[PDB]
């Protein structure tokens, strides 16, 4: 018998090549985590993140009530927290 | 009149309020998955179905973020009819039966959204709600999808009423995502902590490490295995249509071309195959050849011998 | 029991590595 | 005014004034 | 529930033997399935005609 | 039933399930259930009058639709 | 060190341009960024993403569908294998006898079978100087054996 | 007619494969912007960049006049601005 | 006019993103 006479595009190559491409790109997607995890340990080992999620959720709450003036104001807090690493240390302190 | 009353009572009404978008989207994700897997005119059909699943998911996000019950009604009506009309365009199946089934679940949960209503608090990532492990794991892999994160951000920005830009929107999404992941980890460490100067635990190490190694094995070895396995499979029967025995004799003029074709050629049956195999059963490799070749594989060379074709 | 809980925790921190451990 | 209201953040906002 | 297993048989006797008598069996089922719960408690002894 | 048979068979009731029954004031109605029973019966009759070698998944359909009727009659 | 100052400058320029444009055209507070702005940028991004996946497929298929150059049977080898034992009747022809049908000839064939839509379709779809003429030779000499 | 008899290397594959490769690599180049834009919002969300472009342009001016001693000195300023995020906040203040 | 200016602004915003937002 012959070995490859299957159908669906080219069982030999159209879908096959697409599959390979997908795998590779998913490869890079997954590498996107376990490659440069060490380049953030200077802003990722923060302890308590409760105060930051409050900020984030307040932005969401203020967009539902459509008071978008305060959206701009609370976004300003978020970006300054992430602009000064020392204030992140203060805000993410375990207890107070 | 009656139709108008139905629609009025599906819009104005006096019902409750639920958020079943998460489940509707999950149904559509499963649908996408099985259509992608179901590549098996057919490629073109599967590509159109891809564009479709995608476009419909985008429209769904729009109506969810804009909280439109009337829009969802319209979409549902159109989609029901269109998907049911696509059953008539079967010309390019278990895959399609399953696609219909999961789309039926989507239509059921969508119908629920319309007949219930949209809740006031619609914003907020599903996997950033609680800080148990399941939420953590779901959020992780869900975000992991290559373009899902960016699509979510841009899409949401376009519908949600904001004063800011898309970059700004993506910033708050990234911050939130990271903050959630940290919170889940903090919560789990409060729920279950280990002691100081205390080995992390041989077993924990063996587990995580093992999984990582196996995943790496499946990046390199497993594809090779699968590939080779498929290639080894000898797909479809190839039998000599004709038995052309040209007994080239005369050095100057080779002749003796008495030969036969398909009518004389007999594709050996299962019983016939058994006979040949048993004839040469004593010799292991002889029988092996016959037995390994699939039934209706070994063909019979009933070459014609009579002549008339003159020697020249 | 204890072993199962430890295992859970194992694969759990393993998926912690799935989006910045 | 965006141009100006999103670029108005200062240190006084982050003082710990009974932040519950 | 025997009243009802008979209704099942009535349906399937028609289905199996494709004829005109079978259409009649099908109809007899359809009817006594609709108007049936009524005469399951009213034909118990009161005129099982 | 629409996954085992196609065309005019089904594609009327499934459409109506998605667009009428599930999009209604609480419990569908009475007319929905009646039309469901009626359509299923008609389909059975016309498939019996011959599609050839008709299948009967409409038996389990009609009987489930009459079971629900009994459940809602008892309320 | 050189690349550092180049990166810094590049980033600083991009920021400056944005700052300048915000001073040139500012925006108010609590003020919807403007439906249109969103629709524009978002739309462009979506279309760019469409052209990453769909457009290549379209182009690829389009080119493949094009049937490039004419392929006409050089010879008309009609072997009327008759005798079961010894198949013969190999009177056949080649390029001289084979006539690549001209444009006018093609019109004739198409019109002959014009009533039948699909018949005409076949002929018309096949490009002129495509349909070749099978003028197979019938004379013998070659004996049956 | 047959479908692919075109010329120029292999219309079927040499130039075609090269084109695909280019597209992919340009793909990654363009992703290089819209992938990790959020990992810099701690050093890149600065208000006024006028003082930093002055520094950068002074390095350029000092290389044209070939007083390369001051090139080293002004480079030292650039790297310390980018070594301490808090001084960037000070130097990039909107007004003063 | 105003619409055209808004369109230009949107275009800039989009292509602005072309180098780190």
């Amino acid at each position: 018998k012959v070995s490859p006479p299957s159908l669906g595009f080219l069982a030999g190559y159209g879908i096959m090549g697409l599959y390979v491409s997908i795998v590779l790109v998913i490869g890079k997607f997954v590498h996107g985590f376990f490659s440069e995890i060490s380049h953030s340990i200077m802003f990722e080992e923060l302890p308590c993140v409760d105060r930051i999620l409050k900020l984030c959720q307040d932005i969401f709450l203020v967009r539902e009530t459509r008071e978008l003036e305060l959206e701009e104001e609370l976004y300003a807090k978020l970006i300054f927290l992430y602009r000064s690493p020392e204030t992140m240390i203060k805000w993410t302190r375990e207890k107070e | 009149p009656l139709r108008r009353f139905f629609h009025d009572i599906l819009h104005t009404k006096y019902r409750a309020a639920t958020d079943v978008y998460a489940l509707m989207f999950l149904a559509d994700v499963v649908d996408f998955i099985i259509i992608i897997f179901g590549f098996w005119q057919v490629p073109e059909a599967f590509l159109v179905m891809l564009l479709i699943q995608f476009s419909t998911m985008v429209v769904d996000r729009a109506l969810y973020l804009r909280k439109t019950v009337l829009g969802k009604l319209a979409f549902q009506v159109a989609l029901v009819l269109a998907i049911h009309l696509w059953m008539f365009f079967i010309l390019p199946n278990v895959v399609a039966q399953l696609w219909y089934f999961v789309k039926c679940i989507y239509f059921a949960l969508s119908a629920y959204q319309i007949r219930c209503g949209y809740p006031t608090r619609i914003l907020g990532n599903f996997l950033t709600k609680k800080y148990n492990h399941l939420n953590l794991f779901l959020f992780q892999g869900f975000r992991l999808v290559p373009f899902l994160v960016e699509l979510r951000a841009v899409m949401d920005w376009v519908w949600t009423d904001t004063t800011l830009s898309l970059s700004s929107w993506m910033c708050v999404e990234d911050i939130y995502a990271n903050i959630f992941i940290i919170k889940c980890s903090r919560e789990t460490e409060k729920k279950y902590p280990q002691p100081k100067g205390q080995k992390k635990k041989k077993i924990v190490k063996y587990g995580m490490g093992g999984l990582i190694i196996l995943f790496l094995i499946a990046i390199i070895w497993f594809p090779l295995l699968f590939m080779s396995l498929v290639r080894s499979v000898v797909g479809v029967v190839n039998q000599p249509i004709d038995v052309t025995v040209t007994l080239k004799l005369g050095g100057y003029e080779p002749l003796f071309t008495m030969s036969a074709q398909q009518p004389s050629i007999i594709p050996f049956t299962a019983q016939a195959y058994e006979e040949l195999s048993r004839q040469f059963d004593p010799q292991p490799l002889a029988m092996q050849f016959i037995s390994q070749y699939s039934p209706e594989d070994i063909v019979t060379a009933q070459i014609e011998g009579s002549s008339g074709a003159l020697w020249r | 029991c204890c072993e199962s809980s430890d295992c859970l925790e194992i694969c759990m921190e393993c998926c912690g590595i799935c989006f910045p451990s | 005014d965006h141009a100006t209201v999103i670029h108005s953040g200062d240190y006084f906002l982050f003082e710990s004034d009974s932040e519950e | 529930y025997l009243f009802w297993l008979v209704l099942v048989v009535v349906f399937v006797t028609g289905a199996t033997r494709i004829s005109i008598f079978g259409l009649g069996y099908l109809l007899a089922c359809f009817y006594l399935l609709l108007f049936g719960t009524a005469l399951l408690q009213r034909d118990t002894r009161a005129r099982l005609v | 039933n629409h996954m085992v048979t196609a065309s005019a068979g089904s594609l009327v009731l499934p459409v109506l399930v998605f667009l009428w029954a599930m999009l209604s004031i609480p419990r569908p109605s009475k007319r929905f259930w009646m039309t469901a029973i009626v359509f299923t019966e008609i389909a059975v009759v016309v498939k019996y009058l011959f599609t050839d070698g008709y299948i009967k998944y409409d038996l389990v359909q009609l009987m489930a639709l009459f079971f629900h009727r009994s459940q809602l009659l008892c309320y």
